[PDB]
Order: C-alpha cells, then sequence, then structure tokens
C-alpha cells in the first residue's frame, strides 16, 4: 500500500489481526489477584517463560514493525484515504492493541526490558502523538520500572519530552508516575535525573498546583446602603471616617491584611457581590470593591501604588477618610488629613454602596461614621454628608458582618436562603400618570 | 501461620534460594522441640515413642513435611544452611519412622508430580564432599612449617560431614520400616 | 538598580556601614506574585555583612539604601540577581525579584 | 502478674496478635516473628553485637569520629547511581580514610566496620556496570584498588579477609592491565597482594584459581592487544604487555618469603 | 432553603441539644448523625458564584466538536446547540471560554517575515459565526478570571469597569488607567453592510500584543474600530458569549494571519517559536455554569463589634490568626482551599502524585533538591499539614512523607546504618555506666540513660535563598525539631485518647490515615533521637502505660491496630530492644 499500489489488489488482514492480538493479550494476561498462591505462582512461570520465547523469537521486533509502518499514516481518516475504510476505522484499534501487546509482553520481563533499551530513544520520539501517548507511556514505565539500562540511556532531551507531555497535554498522574521511576529504580537514585527533573519542572510553577498558606481574611459594613438612580430622593455625596486604634504588621508569617474603602453590591440585592464568603479575598480584591491599603488603591485584585505625604502603611492611631461621588463616578481618600493624589473613578453605578473594612487577625479599628455614631477627626469636604444621615427612620444602624456566615456553634448557625431584592433602598416616587 | 509463611516463601519464584534467617531460627527451634532429647522400662520407652509422636505431629500437622520438601525443592540442587536446616528439620519429624509423615511426604510428591525436588536431591548428592589429599597435605605443610591454624578441625578435608550424613539419614528415614511405595518412588 | 518603596518609616540616621551585620526579615516574591523565600516562615532572621559579596547585589545596595527600623520594598531587576542562568529550581531564568525587607538590627 | 519487662510485654503482644488475626500481610508475620525470636534469643543479639564492638581511648575520639562520617559517606554512596560528583566524593572519602591514623593504628575496628566489603562492592559496581563497555570511570577502580592494597598491607589478618574475594578478582583481572600509570590499581595487583608473603594463604591458594590466570596468559600469548591496536600499535600475535603482569601475580603466588612454595 | 428562608440543622454531636430525640427517635434505636464523632461536620453549600467547568461530554445542551487542523484548515473547536428546534431548548445567552490564557509582558515597552514572526509577541485567534446564527446574539473578545457575571440579558454597556485615575501632587492626571474583566466586541455591530454572515460565515479576527496590551479586532478583513488597554501581567482568556439562534452556533478557529503568531504559542512555552498553528488536548472549552459546591469552613475569625461611645464610635476587634491551606492551579488563574479536594478527585490524585514525585526526586539525601523544595513547600505549610485534622487522607499521608524526606530522612537513615556498630570511648562516662540503674535488679526504661557510644554528628543548613554561597547545599535543611517533637506529642495523645472511642471520623477518614503517617513520623524521630528523658517516658507511657510505669487507659499494643499500625509498632519494639541491646555492650565495656 506504501508503494502505492491498488488497495483491492493487496489483501491486508484487518479483522485477523484484530482478532490475534485481542487473543495475544488474552494469552500474555498477567494472573488475577484472587487466586490461591500457587496457581498465581504456575501462572507466572508459564507468562514468564511465554515472554522469554517470544523475546527469543523476536516478536518485540515484528510488533515494533507494525507500529511504525502504522505510524506513518497520522491519522483515520488519512488511513482510510489510503486503504480502505474499515481499515480506516481499525487503525487506532490495532494502534491501541499492538501497544498493549508491547506492555504485556515486556512487563515484569528484566531481560526483555533491557532488550527495549535500544529501542527505547525510538519509543519517546512519538509520545506527542495523541493515537498512541497513553501506550508509549505505559510502555515506558514498564521498561523504567525493570530495567535500570533504561534509566542509563535516558537523557535531558528524553526527560524535556516528558515534561512538554504534562505541558501540552495537561494533567496526567501517570506522567508523574513516570517521572518518579525515573529518579530512583530498584532503591538506587540517579542524581543527574533527579537534578534535571527538578530544574526543568519545579521552577516554571505553572504546571504542578502551587500550595501556599493564606491569613483569614474577613469584612466588615454598616446598615447603610447607598445607590443612584434617576428620580430618586439619595444625596448622592457621602463620607466617614476609619480609627485605626491599633494594629499589628505581622502576626504569622504573612503581612496583616487592613484594607478600607467602598463596596457596591450586584442589582438591587443587599448580597455583596462580586466576591466569596470567605477565604483571603478583601476590599478591592474584586471589581465590585474598592480599597485603600495605606500605599495602593485596590480594585479587580490589582494594586498600583498612590502617592502621599509621608506614605505608609496603615499604622497605629491613623486616620482614613473616605469620600464617595455619586453624581460623577468617583472615591477618594485622605489619610490624616492629607489628600492622596489618586482616586477610582467611572466605576459602575447600577448597585448600593456600603462602607466596608477588610482585614486579617491583629487589628482594632473603630468606624467614625458621624453624628452619634462616631465623632468626625477632620472636617468633611464641603458638600459631602454623614454616613449616619443615609439610615432608614425606623432602622438602626449597626456594624455587622459582610457576609452572612460567622464564627458560631453549628447546630445554633442559622442557614440563609436567598434573600429578597432590597428595592426599597431608593425610593422613587413614580405618581400615577393620570 | 509461621509454617504457612515458610512455605509460601519455599513455593514463590526465585532463580536462588537466598538464605533467611527468620528460617534457620525457626527451622532449628522446631527440629529441637521435635526431639527433645541406663536400662529404661518399657513403659518408659513407650512414653518416650508417644511424646516423639506427639511432637511430631505438633510439626506436620501444621505442614512441616510439605515446608520441607518444597524447601528441597526450591534449593536446585545447591548445598547451604537452608538445606542443612531444612534437612535436619525432616530429620527431625521422621526420626523413628514416623508413618504419618512419610504418607503425607509420598501423597505431597505424587499429587504435586514435582521433579524439582529430585533434581535437587541429585544435585546435593553431585555436591556433597569427599576426602581430600591435597587440602590434607597442604594442611599439614602449614602445621609443619608451624603457622597458627585458623581452625584445628581442618574442615576443608572433608568439607561438610554432617551434611552429607544428615541428607544420607533423610533418605534412609524415607524408607524406614520397609516403605515399599517409597523405596520404588525413589 | 534597585527600586526602593518605604512600608514603614524608620529613624532614617542609622543606616548601616562598613563591616556591619544587618538583621533583616525578608519576604521574596517573583514578579507574578509567587513567594518563593522568607525568613519569617523560618522564624529566624537573616544576618548578613555588608560588602562581603554574601548576598545578591541587588539586595545588598537594597539594604544598604535603607536605615535602621525601615521596612521597604525591595526590587532587584533581573542583572542584579541571579542573572540570565538564574537559580537552579527555585528562581526561573531572567526573573525579577520582590523583596519586603525590615531592617531590625545592626550588630 | 503482670509483665513488668519490654521482653515479656512484647512476647505476649506477637503472640496475641497471632493467634487473634489470621495476619494477611507476609511483611507483618515476618516482623512479628523476627521480633519474638529476638526476644526468645537474648543472647545471639550480644553474640552478634560483641564482635562489632570496640574500644577506644579518650585521644582518638575526633579521629574515630571523621572517619566514621567519611565511611559514613562512603558508604550512603552505594545508594546512588556512580556518576563524576559521585566519583569525586567516594575519592575524596578514600583520602580521608587514608589519611586517618585511626586506619593504621586501629586495623581490627577497620575490618569489623566492613570498609573492606563496601570498597569491594563500590568497585564491583563500576566492573559490572562498564568492564565490557569498556573501562568507565577508570579512577574508581585504581583508588579503590589502592585503597584495598594498603589495607592488604595493614595487616595480616585484613590481608586473610581480601583473600576470601580472590576469585572476584581473578575473574576481573583483566581491567586496566594493558593500561600504564595504573600499576598498583588494577584488580590483579589486590589479588596478589591478597597472597603476598603470606605463606598460609599461598598454601590456601587452590589450583582452579591458577587454572584461570594461566589460561589468562595462554590467550595473551596467543592474541595481540585489542586496545594497543586500536590505538595504532603495531600488531605483533602476542601481548607481552598483559602477559608480564599475569607472571607478576603467578611468580607472587609461587615464591613467597624468600623459599619457594613447591605445592 | 427558598427565598427568605431561615433554618437549623442539628446532627446531634451533643445529644442534649435534640428536642424531640427522646420522644421520638431513640427508643426506636436510631442514632444521631454524627454522635460517633469528635469534631464538626463539614457542611458543602451551593455556590452562589458562578464559574468556568469543562463543557461535560453528557450535557443535555452544548457540544463540542474538535476538528482537526489540516494543510488548508486551521484546527477548529466548534459549538453546537444539540436539543435545539425541540420543546426544553435553552433559549439563554450562554457564555463560553477557553481553558489557558493568554499572559501579557511584565513591562511594556515604550509571504510572512520570519525574523518578524520570531521576534513577535503578538498574537491572534479568530471566531466563525456560522450561517443562520444572528450575530447581535454573540460576543467575542477577551476576558479576565475576575468574570463571574452570569445575566440573561448581556449587552457591553454592562460590563464592569474601573478607572484608576493616580495623580501628581498638584492634581494633574498623568496617567489614568481602565480596568475591566470583559473586553470583548458584539458581531451584530461588526456587521455594517449586512448579509456578511448568509453569504460566508461571519469572521472575527481578535489580535493581542503581549508586549504592549493593544487589543484589536478585525472582521471579514477590516479593522474595527472598536480598541482595548490592559495592564501588565494581565490574563486574558478568549471568550465568546453567543445565545443560540440555530443548532450550529459558532466555532473556535485557532489559526493566524499574515505577521501575526497563531494562539498555540502564546499559549504553551514549548511551541513559543512554532509558526504552525496547534490545538493541544489542554485546551478545551469551558462555559460558565452553577452546578458546583462550596465548602463551608470550619472556622471563622472571632472579631467582637460593640459601640464605645457616641464620640468614639463602633469599634471591630480582631486577634486570634487563623489560616488556611490555599492551592492554586496555574492555567486557570484560581485558588481554593486545599480541603475542598475531599470532593475534586482528579485534582487530590494529581496533587498526591505531585507529592510523591517531591519526596522521590529528593529520595536518598539529594540535599539541594531538597534545598530547592524548601521554597515550594515551605515549614508552615508542612506544619499546618502535618496539624490539620480536616485534610484528605492522601494529602495527609504525602506531606508526612515530604517532610520526613526533606528534614530528617537522611540524618535517621545514617544513624541506621551506623546503628549496628558499637564504638564506645573509654571514658569517666563510660566507667560510670552500669548494667542495673539502682540495687533492685529492675531493668531502666528503653533508651532513658547515659549512652557513650559514638554516634554520628547531626548538622543542618539553612535554606535562604538570597545567599550566593554553595556550601550550604550539603546537610539536610533545617527545621524546628522541637516544635516538631512537641506536636507529635501532643498529636499522638491526642490519637490514643481519640482512637479507643472507634470514632467515625478520623483524621484523614481512616484509622490507617490517622496513625501510619503520625506513627512514621514518630518513629523517624525516635531513630533520629531527638527525643530526651521525659519526652521518652510520655512515649513509653503511651505506648504501653502498666508496662513502662515508673517507680485505665490502655496503649498502642492493645488499641486494636490495623496491620499497618502494627508493622511500624513492630520497628519501635525492634528499635526499643535495640536500645537495651546497645546498653547492654556499654555496661559490659564499663566492667571490662
Amino acid at each position: 500500500l506504501s508503494k502505492k499500489a491498488k488497495a483491492s489488489t493487496v489483501d491486508l488482514p484487518i479483522e485477523s489481526v484484530s482478532l490475534s492480538l485481542q487473543d495475544l493479550i488474552g494469552y500474555f494476561h498477567p494472573p488475577d489477584e484472587h487466586l490461591e498462591h500457587e496457581d498465581k505462582q504456575n501462572r507466572l512461570r508459564a507468562l514468564k517463560n511465554r515472554q522469554n520465547l517470544f523475546q527469543e523469537e523476536g516478536m518485540i521486533n515484528l510488533v515494533l514493525e507494525c507500529i511504525d509502518r502504522l505510524h506513518v499514516y497520522s491519522s483515520a481518516a488519512h488511513f482510510a484515504d489510503v486503504a480502505g475504510r474499515e481499515a480506516g476505522e481499525s487503525w487506532k484499534s490495532i494502534l491501541n492493541s499492538l501497544y498493549e501487546l508491547l506492555a504485556a509482553l515486556i512487563r515484569g520481563n528484566r531481560k526483555n526490558c533491557a532488550q527495549f533499551s535500544g529501542s527505547l530513544d525510538w519509543l519517546i520520539s512519538r509520545l506527542e502523538r495523541l493515537e498512541a501517548s497513553s501506550g508509549i507511556l505505559e510502555v515506558l514505565h514498564c521498561v523504567l520500572v525493570e530495567s535500570p539500562e533504561a534509566l542509563n540511556i535516558i537523557k535531558e532531551g528524553h526527560i524535556k519530552s516528558i515534561i512538554s507531555l504534562l505541558d501540552k497535554h495537561g494533567r496526567n498522574h501517570k506522567v508523574l508516575d513516570v517521572l518518579c521511576s525515573l529518579c530512583v529504580c530498584h532503591g538506587v537514585a540517579v542524581r543527574s535525573n533527579q537534578h534535571l527533573i527538578c530544574d526543568n519542572l519545579l521552577p516554571g510553577r505553572d504546571l504542578l498546583l502551587q500550595t501556599r498558606l493564606v491569613n483569614h481574611v474577613s469584612s466588615m459594613r454598616p446598615n447603610i446602603f447607598l445607590g443612584v438612580s434617576e428620580g430618586s430622593a439619595q444625596y448622592k455625596k457621602w463620607y466617614y471616617e476609619l480609627m485605626v486604634d491599633h494594629t499589628e504588621p505581622f502576626v504569622t508569617a504573612e503581612a496583616t491584611h487592613l484594607r478600607v474603602g467602598w463596596a457596591s453590591t450586584e442589582g438591587y440585592s443587599p448580597y455583596p457581590g462580586g466576591g466569596e464568603e470567605w477565604g483571603g479575598n478583601g476590599v478591592g480584591d474584586d471589581l465590585f470593591s474598592y480599597g485603600f491599603d495605606g500605599l495602593h488603591l485596590w480594585s479587580g485584585c490589582i494594586a498600583r501604588t498612590v502617592s502621599s505625604p509621608n506614605q505608609h502603611l496603615l499604622r497605629t492611631d491613623d486616620v482614613i477618610s473616605c469620600c464617595l461621588d455619586l453624581s460623577a463616578p468617583s472615591i477618594s481618600f485622605r489619610i490624616n488629613g492629607q489628600p492622596v493624589q489618586g482616586m477610582f473613578e467611572n466605576f459602575n453605578i447600577d448597585g448600593l454602596f456600603f462602607p466596608v473594612v477588610s482585614f486579617s487577625a491583629g487589628i482594632k479599628v473603630r468606624f467614625l461614621l458621624g453624628g452619634r455614631h462616631g465623632e468626625f477627626k477632620f472636617l468633611p469636604p464641603p458638600g459631602y454628608a454623614p454616613c449616619y444621615e443615609a439610615v432608614l427612620p425606623k432602622e438602626k444602624l449597626k456594624v455587622e458582618h459582610s457576609r452572612e456566615y460567622k464564627q458560631e456553634r453549628t447546630y445554633t448557625r442559622d442557614l440563609l436562603g436567598p434573600t429578597v431584592s432590597l428595592t426599597q433602598a431608593a425610593f422613587t416616587p413614580i405618581p400615577v400618570d393620570t | 501461620q509461621l509454617i504457612l509463611l515458610f512455605s509460601r516463601t519455599a513455593l514463590t519464584e526465585k532463580c536462588k534460594l537466598e538464605e533467611d534467617f527468620l528460617y534457620m531460627a525457626y527451622a532449628d527451634i522446631m527440629a529441637k522441640s521435635c526431639h527433645d532429647e541406663e536400662v529404661k522400662s518399657f513403659e518408659e520407652k513407650e512414653m518416650e515413642k508417644q511424646k516423639l509422636l506427639y511432637q511430631q505431629a505438633r510439626l506436620h500437622d501444621r505442614g512441616a513435611a510439605e515446608m520441607v520438601l518444597q524447601t528441597i525443592s526450591a534449593s536446585k540442587g545447591e548445598t547451604g544452611p537452608m538445606v542443612a536446616a531444612t534437612l535436619k528439620l525432616g530429620i527431625a519429624i521422621l526420626n523413628g519412622g514416623n508413618s504419618t509423615v512419610q504418607q503425607k511426604m509420598l501423597d505431597y510428591l505424587k499429587e504435586k508430580k514435582d521433579v524439582g525436588f529430585f533434581q535437587s536431591l541429585a544435585g546435593l548428592m553431585q555436591s556433597c564432599s569427599v576426602l581430600d589429599l591435597n587440602a590434607f597435605e597442604r594442611q599439614n605443610k602449614a602445621e609443619g612449617l608451624g603457622m597458627v591454624t585458623e581452625e584445628g578441625s581442618g574442615e576443608k578435608v572433608l568439607q561438610d560431614d554432617e551434611f552429607t550424613c544428615d541428607l544420607f539419614r533423610f533418605l534412609q528415614l524415607l524408607c524406614e520400616g520397609h516403605n515399599s511405595d517409597f523405596q520404588n518412588y525413589l | 538598580g534597585v527600586e526602593i518603596e518605604t512600608i514603614s518609616p524608620g529613624d532614617g540616621r542609622t543606616f548601616p556601614k562598613k563591616g556591619q551585620t544587618c538583621v533583616v526579615h525578608y519576604t521574596g516574591m517573583l514578579q507574578n506574585g509567587k513567594k518563593f523565600d522568607s525568613s519569617r516562615d523560618r522564624n529566624k532572621p537573616f544576618k548578613f555583612r555588608i560588602g562581603k559579596q554574601e548576598v545578591i547585589k541587588g539586595f545588598e545596595e537594597g539594604a544598604a539604601q535603607m536605615s535602621l527600623g525601615q521596612r521597604a520594598k525591595l526590587t532587584c531587576t533581573p542583572d542584579v540577581a541571579y542573572g540570565a542562568t538564574g537559580h537552579p529550581g527555585v528562581i526561573p531564568p531572567n526573573a525579577t525579584l520582590i523583596f519586603d525587607v525590615e531592617l531590625l538590627n545592626l550588630e | 502478674k503482670k509483665s513488668s519487662t519490654l521482653q515479656q510485654l512484647i512476647s505476649e503482644t506477637m503472640v496475641r496478635w497471632a493467634q487473634e488475626s489470621v495476619i494477611e500481610d507476609p511483611e507483618l508475620v515476618r516482623a512479628m516473628f523476627v521480633l519474638l525470636h529476638r526476644q526468645y534469643d537474648g543472647i545471639g543479639g550480644l553474640v552478634r553485637a560483641l564482635p562489632k564492638t570496640y574500644t577506644i581511648n579518650g585521644v582518638s575520639v575526633e579521629d574515630t569520629i571523621n572517619l566514621l562520617a567519611s565511611l559514613g559517606q562512603i558508604r550512603s554512596l552505594l545508594s546512588v547511581r556512580m556518576g563524576k560528583e559521585e566519583e569525586k566524593l567516594m575519592i575524596r572519602g578514600l583520602g580521608d580514610i587514608m589519611n586517618n591514623k585511626v586506619f593504621y593504628q586501629h586495623p581490627n575496628l577497620m575490618r569489623a566496620l566492613g570498609m573492606h566489603e563496601t570498597v569491594m562492592e563500590v568497585m564491583v559496581n563500576v566492573l559490572g556496570g562498564g568492564e565490557s563497555k569498556e573501562i568507565t570511570f577508570p579512577k574508581m577502580v585504581a583508588n579503590c584498588c589502592r585503597f584495598l592494597c594498603y589495607f592488604c598491607r595493614i595487616s595480616r589478618q585484613n590481608q586473610k579477609a581480601m583473600f576470601d574475594h580472590l576469585s572476584y578478582l581473578l575473574e576481573n583481572s583483566s581491567v586496566g592491565l594493558a593500561s600504564p600509570a595504573m600499576r598498583g590499581s588494577t584488580p590483579l595487583d589486590v589479588a596478589a597482594a591478597s597472597v603476598m608473603d603470606n605463606n598460609e594463604l599461598a598454601l590456601a591458594l587452590r589450583e582452579p584459581d591458577l587454572e584461570k590466570v594461566v589460561r589468562y596468559l595462554a590467550g595473551c600469548g596467543l592474541q595481540s592487544c585489542q586496545m594497543l591496536v586500536s590505538k595504532g600499535y603495531p600488531d605483533i600475535g602476542w601481548n607481552p604487555v598483559e602477559g608480564e603482569r599475569y607472571l607478576d601475580f603467578l611468580r607472587f603466588a609461587v615464591f613467597c618469603n624468600g623459599e619457594s612454595v613447591e605445592e | 432553603l427558598g427565598v427568605a428562608q431561615v433554618g437549623r440543622m442539628n446532627f446531634g454531636k451533643d445529644v442534649s441539644t435534640l428536642k424531640y430525640f427522646t420522644i421520638c427517635g431513640l427508643q426506636e434505636g436510631y442514632e444521631p448523625f454524627a454522635v460517633n464523632t469528635n469534631r464538626d461536620i463539614t457542611m458543602w453549600l451551593s455556590k452562589r458564584l458562578p464559574q468556568f467547568l469543562q463543557v461535560p461530554s453528557n450535557h443535555e445542551h452544548i457540544e463540542v466538536t474538535r476538528i482537526d487542523g489540516t494543510i488548508d484548515s486551521s484546527p477548529c473547536l466548534k459549538v453546537t446547540q444539540k436539543s435545539f428546534g425541540s420543546q426544553n431548548s435553552n433559549t439563554d445567552i450562554m457564555f463560553y471560554r477557553l481553558s489557558m490564557p493568554i499572559e501579557c509582558a511584565e513591562v511594556f515597552s515604550k509571504r510572512d517575515d520570519y525574523d518578524f514572526l520570531m521576534q513577535t509577541s503578538t498574537y491572534y485567534y479568530s471566531v466563525r459565526i456560522f450561517p443562520g446564527q444572528e450575530p447581535a446574539n454573540v460576543w467575542v473578545g477577551w476576558i479576565t478570571s475576575d468574570f463571574h457575571q452570569y445575566d440573561t440579558g448581556f449587552d457591553l454597556d454592562r460590563v464592569r469597569t474601573v478607572t484608576v485615575t493616580l495623580g501628581d501632587e498638584k492634581g494633574k492626571v498623568h496617567e489614568s488607567i481602565k480596568r475591566s474583566n470583559c473586553y470583548m466586541v458584539c458581531a451584530g455591530e461588526s456587521m455594517s453592510p449586512g448579509q456578511g454572515r448568509n453569504n460566508n460565515g461571519l469572521e472575527i479576527g481578535c489580535v493581542v500584543d503581549a508586549a504592549s496590551g493593544l487589543l484589536t479586532f478585525i472582521a471579514n478583513g477590516k479593522e474595527l474600530s472598536t480598541y482595548y488597554q490592559v495592564e501588565p501581567s494581565t490574563k486574558l482568556f478568549p471568550a465568546v458569549f453567543a445565545q443560540a439562534t440555530s443548532p450550529n452556533v459558532f466555532q473556535f478557529e485557532l489559526g493566524r494571519i499574515k505577521n501575526v503568531m497563531p494562539l498555540s504559542a502564546g499559549l504553551f512555552k514549548s511551541e513559543h517559536k512554532n509558526p504552525v498553528p496547534q490545538c493541544p488536548p489542554r485546551l478545551h472549552v469551558q462555559f460558565l455554569s452553577h452546578v458546583l459546591w462550596s465548602r463551608m469552613p470550619n472556622q471563622f475569625l472571632k472579631v467582637d463589634v460593640s459601640r464605645i461611645s457616641e464620640r468614639q464610635g463602633w469599634l471591630v476587634q480582631c486577634l486570634d490568626p487563623l489560616q488556611f491551606m490555599s492551592l492554586h492551579i496555574p492555567e486557570e488563574n484560581r485558588s481554593v482551599d486545599i480541603l475542598e479536594l475531599t470532593e475534586q478527585e482528579e485534582l487530590l490524585k494529581f496533587h498526591y502524585h505531585t507529592l510523591r514525585l517531591y519526596s522521590a526526586v529528593c529520595a536518598l539525601g539529594n540535599h539541594r533538591v531538597a534545598h530547592a523544595l524548601c521554597s515550594h513547600v515551605d515549614e508552615p505549610q508542612l506544619l499546618y499539614a502535618i496539624e490539620n485534622k480536616y485534610m484528605p487522607g492522601l494529602l495527609r499521608a504525602g506531606y508526612y512523607d515530604l517532610l520526613i524526606d526533606i528534614h530528617l530522612s537522611s540524618y535517621a537513615t545514617a544513624r541506621l546504618m551506623m546503628n549496628n556498630e558499637y564504638i564506645v570511648p573509654m571514658t569517666e562516662e563510660t566507667k560510670s555506666i552500669t548494667l542495673f540503674p539502682d540495687e533492685n535488679k529492675k531493668h531502666g526504661l528503653p533508651g532513658i540513660g547515659l549512652s557513650t557510644s559514638l554516634r554520628p554528628r547531626m548538622q543542618f543548613s539553612s535554606p535562604s535563598f538570597v545567599s550566593i554561597s554553595n556550601e550550604c547545599y550539603q546537610y539536610s535543611p533545617e527545621f524546628p525539631l522541637d516544635i516538631l517533637k512537641s506536636k507529635t506529642i501532643q498529636m499522638l495523645t491526642e490519637a490514643v485518647k481519640e482512637g479507643s472511642l472507634h470514632a467515625r471520623d478520623p483524621v484523614g477518614g481512616t484509622t490507617e490515615f490517622l496513625f501510619v503517617p503520625l506513627i512514621k513520623l514518630f518513629y523517624t524521630l525516635l531513630i533520629m533521637g531527638i527525643f530526651h528523658n521525659e519526652d521518652l517516658k510520655h512515649i513509653l507511657q503511651l505506648i504501653e502505660p502498666s508496662v513502662f510505669k515508673e517507680a485505665p487507659k490502655e496503649g498502642l499494643l492493645q488499641m486494636k491496630l490495623p496491620e499497618p499500625v502494627k508493622l511500624q509498632m513492630c520497628l519501635l519494639l525492634q528499635y526499643l530492644c535495640d536500645c537495651q541491646v546497645r546498653h547492654r555492650i556499654e555496661a559490659i565495656v564499663a566492667f571490662s
């Protein structure tokens, strides 16, 4: 067929080869585990003798020849174009059966695995192909487990190809198993293989799942919900202050988290939007919240350094005044009475805004919300109103968890369903058209 | 459980019978337990015979004869401490022409059609040592020049007298009592 | 070529000199934001002597320009940190390092 | 009464476990029975430990610690594949061991630690994994052979201990025979030093061992030297370089202390 | 729980808290769900925030076909609507994205030509809207990992955005930065002439400049007016939002245009210089979905809130540290709590094998590799993994093995290798040694005593990656051995107390996972010999109180242990016997 002869005149025993490959795999099937010790030993001896006879007659080379002449066609469609359509259908199955037969022939046989070293270089060259990757990997694992000569011949190029298999095909634990077998075999460690695997896999930090310890971060908010809408009885400018009575820079190996600013909700739901209830996320870690840690402006988990006189991280006895302008979307900060040369602008105003502070363990902060809920240390900028003026006449202002679940006994924990939309937050007087 | 562990180890596939310290220790312990050794009464002689039979039953009821046959078969005709301990244990359980042990040993061999057992027996016989004039003369010369002897027994001459005697005593006990079946089987 | 951000101010008077040991807590981060080293994780202050070529030169002058009790951010370009060869297994080639360094004590 | 003793407690625990459950794990069965045998054979522990027991003076403590650290490095290098860095580490460890004074002052401790066996198997690894494919890491073979010759020369009992590895050495008595600058650094040199000037060991020499050397010498007298003709030396029929070194070992085997061993 | 619904579930961990169990449930023989448990049950809830996950093969609406790339055709990923034209079909906008993102440069610099193709950082993918599918319902562009907006009515005006305007001291805005999670265009507005899809499928082309962050779109060979400018290091996922008006919706074409690189190079590092387009199996189509669970943390931060006064306002106070171990998925730019891996089996298995590879690369005294691995796995991470009670059993065992191999295995092996040799100096301390502590011929506790036999020297190196020295590579990395001792002892005590009750909630899920790693670490420490005197006394009390009483709480030996635990208790007893033998040898040398 490769000599471009006619497909009809040439005979290709597809069905016979498939049935013989199934029968051959059944012949070289390993003993099952539930069998008794004597029967298992007899079956193992029979399998070993069969493998030795096949290797002495050189059937491994015949299988490799069939595999090589089948790999010249890149796809089942190509094989059905050259040969018959039934051959194209059976091409993948025949390749899988041949690779399984090779694995069965060389599995557990030290002599066969040692003789397959010469062909190991030929084997790895086709690891990238998707129609044979699993079989080639199984054969490679079977050879590496048994033969140390395999590890001796394996080199940096083969190791890099094996790692590129993870890079291109995704996470597969069998490739990690092959890499583990590449390091230590029969209690002897190959330091060159260890160094190559380390230096070619670890520094990237792009394939293996990275791991870290993150301090738990919680957020606290007042009751007030601030929004802007057309024809609504709501003041567009608001102002509040935060008192930092105490903060420890390093309560643990990770730096203490302390961010202050404004956050918004998704739509009119009272539940804060865009963020997760628990974790290491705080103010400014999503596009729904806007924060200031004393040195950077936080929004969408991206921090930009903002200038300020004697700029520093939020320390003890620091006054942070946050201003929110809803007429023109703008959030500005002033630390210790000095303006912060940076502001958030042109954000989404189709929602309800509220003051928020995010922190890890090791803080002691105080909300100054104006009026009798905190006395302002500095005069509000002209026009801005204290946040205590946003409380509804019947409701009472209080500072609670931004998220609905907190630390308490499990059987006393109040499981909460979806809350109703807070449509009455914005009072739009709609007269009946007459 | 210990005898079954030894039997499974002997029945497992190896190219060579590896020396097992646990086996050399426990085979010796079992062999000593099975024998535990001037005119004496007939009742005393019968009590000794019954105690010997009970001690041997304590082992061959748990599969000691099959295990000592399996170890010899797996030896593949290589003389060693494992084979010596196995032969001593077999002699201990076969002392007195024990008919139950003889029947168990013959039945196991007939059922399993074990050719390796007899091949290893022939190999062990071929490996048994004899008197060596060359070694004896070299030792005598070494004493004549007066070098200190590392061992005074001259064990290089007649390397394993105890092993040869145990190997042939095992086969004699295998046929004690005019056991025609096993006599023909050998 | 060391970029110095100040997180916490120091006395601004007691800079390190020739032949002095610097006791520091540092946290090493790659440009992407992944931590690769931290003395606070080991809970042991790091000690090095000025001008002895004991640490990378970027970190060297980054701590040298700092003051006692100052917490500063040190950004080391690859030309002053491990070069293009990188550190085998930890720092990839041509990587910019960010260090959160506190000058605890000079002794 | 209660057990009151570790040995009694262990014996009771193992017997109780075994009679309580049919243990599926052969490793667990083996461990339990080994531990039980150790409890019932407390004498054997002393019998095995006392030959490995050595006492030293206070002045030699530091040198013994350094030598033990070097021996530990050498012993730990047994679990790694041999490379250039492994070769360098093994060579420097051997060098430190020669330079240590305890190696000379206390041959009995040196023999009890089984240093000769460790260096033997280190050399065995390379010989098996790289004699037939040309002698890889020749510096290791040379250094190991030099260490083993010095070990033989230290004391007569060390020479007798190394005499027990004669058969393997004579099997691998063709490693660096034709190559110069390796004189005194080949397995044949170690074999010769294991029998040099020792009447008892010369008498203990067997006939097959001499037959092996005679066959090697006949092969050298019949066939030329492949590596020499590969380097381009003129092709003469026989191998003087290897033949002389085999004749030297035969000389050391047949002549001892100014007399001739007739046997 | 429905809308505005509040409920409480009691598992009966404390039986007294059950209100009606006594009147009904107790007599019938029913048991509380958490009756035989030592710690609170972990509760999983429905995730509110949708996440991108791979389209299932059994999905009843979306089917994804991976068309191979021929010589004349680019590799293609075709998204089709299976149940279109039939009842129950979902006529809602469906959000699609590709698995791997394009990452912009860290610093923004201020016949195809092969040199240009090699030096360029510009990548390209194209989307073909099939004829019959309304382009006004289809959006093409890029999104970031922050995108979790599931709205049935989607328009480009509602995308989340923010403009950070950094200004100088006097107020001039020297830079203004727009930030958003959705940089996409509508195919309907791109179809200016009309009938741009019916004659031939409409072809949106997305162009990204990783060196400058410029996002440009070309539609049917003409460059669209809409463009975007992103910040450095932004990770952009190819994304198509489409509402199905046809059984065939659109196609992900992974081709390339003149002077522009295919998406595969920017996605994959191995193909960085390969102009031939590629679609490796890692790249796959993901869709925004709501079928995902979220794990409630076992413990929350304790925060106190109160009114100090009218003047002083409200006080917020958090003082107790609390940390969790976070697992980061690299390509998806996502992070999850490692405790969640109790329900993601593939990630758990891959991470267990990764831990095994970590233990293997540093096996048998590869001290340089151990030092390198100390960067990836830090000692606070190791301690948290060792002590955490909700950790999966596989990860628990893997982290125990990693700690042992990185910090303890070398010295443990050295001591085990020098164990059977007794080189004892003949000093006054040696001469003072006797067989029995006092006149009574009663054995002292094993291990406790004065041993003068020479032992290997324990040396460790500080794992610092800012030094440029090389002598630090030798010796295993340093670890807080005293803290490890104390925590191991307290864990063993807690395990002994809890396991006797036969709880249904052992650490790691099984008694083997609870004990084998802990007992292995304990045995390694004992072999190293770090334990001293009173610690060893507490150890012997835990192992067997009655026998090791110094001159009814049962120990490990009679706690009905599994076979793997028995195999390690055998090792511990073996080491105790070896210690007794060494003491005997030293006493004999003292008499001599």
